[PDB]
RNA sequence: UGCCUGGCGGCCGUAGCGCGGUGGUCCCACCUGACCCCAUGCCGAACUCAGAAGUGAAACGCCGUAGCGCCGAUGGUAGUGUGGGGUCUCCCCAUGCGAGAGUAGGGAACUGCCAGGCA
RNA sequence: GCUCAACGGAUAAAAGGUACUCCGGGGAUAACAGGCUGAUACCGCCCAAGAGUUCAUAUCGACGGCGGUGUUUGGCACCUC
RNA sequence: CCUCCUAAAGAGUAACGGAGGAGCACGAAGGUUGGCUAAUCCUGGUCGGACAUCAGGAGGUUAGUGCAAUGGCAUAAGCCA
RNA sequence: GGUUCUCCCCGAAAGCUAUUUAGGUAGCGCCUCGUGAAUUCAUCUCCGGGGGUAGAGCACUGUUUCGGCAAGGGGGUCACUUACCAACCCGAUGCAAACUGCGAAUACCGGAGAAUGUUAUCACGGGAGACACACGGCGGGUGCUAACGUCCGUCGUGAAGAGGGAAACAACCCAGACCGCCAGCUAAGGUCCCAAAGUCAUGGUUAAGUGGGAAACGAUGUGGGAAGGCCCAGAC
């Protein structure tokens, strides 16, 4: 599960997912899952798409995670009042901006390409688009 | 300076303090109270802030 | 290094007379000559200056540079700053010990009649 | 754990902006460290506060090769 | 051997800029060499066909603008985020 | 007035670093000697004294070089005041101001007083 | 000379029970219930490795995703002391 | 009571919001004068290794500052007499 | 809990600080009245400013993916190496309320200037009330980017404002009711009737009553735009 392993403080704030994103073209491989939609991707979700894709395109090529989560979220159990301060970490999610390419992969052919990354973007709560590397 | 003139068209209510105090300097009380104004550019930066309300004749 | 060691020890007894915008004497020394040099406050300009190297003085002095050749020239700038009037200038030692050439070209101008 | 404690925010900051001028002896910039440096006419208090010591406008400078801020007073 | 039609913009700003991109256009610059830059406005379906060739951004590029083929080169070119658009391309005289 | 060098500045990397070349009549630097004036938390390295045998090495000054640092547009993008609107977690439209990064490019500083040497 | 530490410090000096209870109030504040909300719960849908002798979708479905109902545990304290 | 963030580019700004720390120490660890420049790493090497101490080189404050944290500090507020 | 005649003018607050205080009270802010005061204050323009938030970036403080180079360590060795693990460094790429080598919009502070405003400003004095605020837009903390949830900043309205519109609906939109009239022009909003006004004109779309509640996702529904393959040696 990707997380990260130290950090300087345990918990952060809310925060919001305004602005555009920075991640644009493909910069390590060929071919790019582009997010089209606004939200967050859990630790879950990074990691059960990253194992709905490797299923399909077996032990040759090279996939890459453009992402990392770097947030955690606290949640505030059940039968438990407000206040109290604030809740324990449960999960890790990143905040994703309409542009950001998230998943790539080299070293298959395109029409690969097309069924796995159909594959993980049902996993993605979010909407997603195919796209290719394009020079310069 | 020339003479222009300014005429309020929409309401004073729900305006920010400062689009208040901006009719407060041009003396505009009311929707249609019609008032000669100089073209000054400190006139005219009034007018740039309430453009959305005022209607103005060159 | 040996000379920006120099610099950076007398930096803040140079900025310290900038802050009170006096007039200060600064030196340089060497093992053939010696200067003094009456600085304006603002830093860009001077008033009196004399030195070893020039010839007026060297005739007088059997090496250009020693204890007898500072008290020469510290004298030498005392009386070109007396017929110039700067009258209480500030004294720079300019990273130097005020022990030897640079305590005898001080102690010659103090005996003259400026006020440092 | 065991949180929830803060002090008394300290009312630092900028009191006297540029081209203000104050009497001598006002306090111009009330801080830490020296965020701002002492210049013409400006004296270093003991908690480094920048004060003036003649009477005249608030100058800022950023001079020195080490790029730091200054802060200085021209005569009226 | 490509060739662009091109016209000369008559505003700058990103407000003549999002009004172009609403009507089927982006703009563009042409700079380099000891000419002023050009402010330069291109049709966006024509050039988002050609750019899909490789030869778009290697070769030398020629534009027809207010009477004159001036000879250019793709320096840099903006891309949009998600959508599969274009935003603004540098042109350098070579 | 030119060239070269020192001192104190203005300025604070378009003033830096690296590489290559060069300067010794003067200048500065190292160097010579040191019982002594003094100095070392050991040490004549530094500090400092007394001298000029030697020398442009280290350092410094200048010239040349775009490897690096740095400076840096035009246009575009992100953002936002005011007003309006939408599929209202967000974004668009009208108008005003305009980034950051990156690119073209700039760039081996400039300048003031005074002193010395050469012509 | 005060850990007056409850630290702008009611006394030099102070722990409990009340279901035998009582008064003055309060929906400004709980318990029954409505209402708001939908984490949880219930139900449905999308992608399909796997189970189904072979064979994804006859019957099922991992890792994950999107909704509906207001239906459990709640959250809130908006109506009512 | 103190430090940072929440705090929305002045100040101010809440919550049983997020991370700590203090009820001192000090006659020098104060004042002043005169000096001094680390962290890390390379190479060399009687005891000597991972470190005892040095030399030069690279590096130029990432070191240090009686302590919590931020803002400072080379003219050093660091260090020594 | 209740507080009884009328008329006119002006008009709050639900904040801060402190509290055996938390539904109380005091000072201050805010309200009214009176005196006094500088051209005081507000708005815009220019000038003088300070920024480190939005964004952006990864030099620094932390984190993260890949590649190259690799001291060391393990193994093989009769000084070197191997299908081993791997720090630092270099290139490429992200993320961060408590990262900033960068950097706004406006806001804020000061100066000058015109216009406008019944001094709207400050000082001082007499008397208060209030210190339970609500929702909406925006910037957030918290909560599930749940709450007609909670806690702040800012603005608006309500509270303390009727009227018109959203069917009805304090907080939304328009607009602040001196009174009378069987006048007109308009705002938001509408023009086939209920119910006042186009069964209006032009160019399209939809055939589902979508409109007139609801997503991922699925489909030869249809309208619009650009780029290709094949074909009068006869294509589909
Ligand atoms: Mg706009
Ligand atoms: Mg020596
Ligand atoms: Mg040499
Ligand atoms: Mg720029
Ligand atoms: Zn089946």
């Amino acid at each position: 599960m990707l997380q990260p392993k130290r950090t300087k403080f345990r918990k952060m704030h809310k925060g919001r997912n305004r602005g555009l994103a920075q991640g644009t073209d493909v910069s390590f491989g060929s071919f790019g899952l582009k997010a089209v939609g606004r939200g967050r991707l859990t630790a879950r979700q990074i990691e059960a798409a990253r194992r709905a894709m490797t299923r399909a395109v077996k032990r040759q090529g090279k996939i890459w995670i453009r992402v990392f989560p770097d947030k955690p979220i606290t949640e505030k159990p059940l039968a438990v009042r407000m206040g109290k301060g604030k809740g324990n970490v449960e999960y890790w999610v990143a905040l994703i901006q309409p542009g950001k390419v998230l998943y790539e992969m080299d070293g298959v052919p395109e029409e690969l390409a097309r069924e796995a990354f159909k594959l993980a973007a049902a996993k993605l709560p979010i909407k997603t688009t195919f796209v290719t590397k394009t020079v310069m | 300076a020339k003479t222009i003139k300014i005429t309020q068209t929409r309401s004073a209510i729900g305006r920010l303090p400062k689009h208040k105090a901006t009719l407060l300097g041009l003396g505009l009380r009311r929707i249609g109270h019609t008032v000669e104004r100089e073209d000054t550019p400190a006139i005219r930066g009034m007018i740039n802030a309430v453009s959305f309300m005022v209607k103005v004749e060159e | 290094d040996k000379k920006s060691a120099r610099i950076r020890r007398a930096t803040r007894a140079r900025r310290k007379l900038q802050e009170l915008g006096a007039t200060r004497l600064v030196v340089h020394r060497t093992p053939r000559h010696i200067y003094a040099q009456v600085i304006a406050p603002n830093g860009s300009e001077v008033l009196v200056a004399a030195s070893t190297v020039e010839k007026a003085i060297a005739e007088q002095l059997k090496y250009t540079g020693n204890k007898d050749a500072a008290a020469a020239v510290g004298k030498a700038v005392a009386e070109r700053a007396l017929e110039k009037g700067i009258k209480d200038v500030s004294f720079d030692r300019s990273g130097f010990q005020y022990h030897g050439r640079v305590q005898a070209l001080a102690d010659a101008a103090r005996e003259a009649g400026l006020q440092f | 754990t065991r949180n929830g404690r803060d002090s008394e925010a300290k009312r630092l900051g900028v009191k006297r902006f540029g081209g203000e001028s104050v009497l001598a002896g006002s306090i111009i910039v009330r801080q830490r460290g020296t965020k701002f440096h002492a210049g013409a006419n400006v004296g270093c208090g003991r908690d480094h506060t920048l004060f003036a010591k003649a009477d005249g406008k608030v100058k800022f400078e950023v001079k020195g090769p080490k790029n730091r801020k200054f802060i200085s007073i021209e005569a009226e | 051997m490509f060739t662009i039609n091109a016209e000369v913009r008559k505003e700058q700003g990103k407000g003549a800029s999002r009004r172009l991109r609403a009507a089927n256009k982006f703009p563009a610059i042409i700079y380099g060499g000891k000419e002023a830059p050009l402010a330069i406005e291109l049709d966006h379906d024509k050039v988002m066909n050609m750019q899909a060739k490789a030869e778009f951004y290697s070769e030398v590029l020629t534009i027809v603008v207010d009477g004159k083929e001036i000879k250019v080169k793709a320096q840099d070119v903006q891309r949009h985020p998600y959508k599969p658009k274009l935003q603004h391309i540098d042109f350098v005289r070579a």
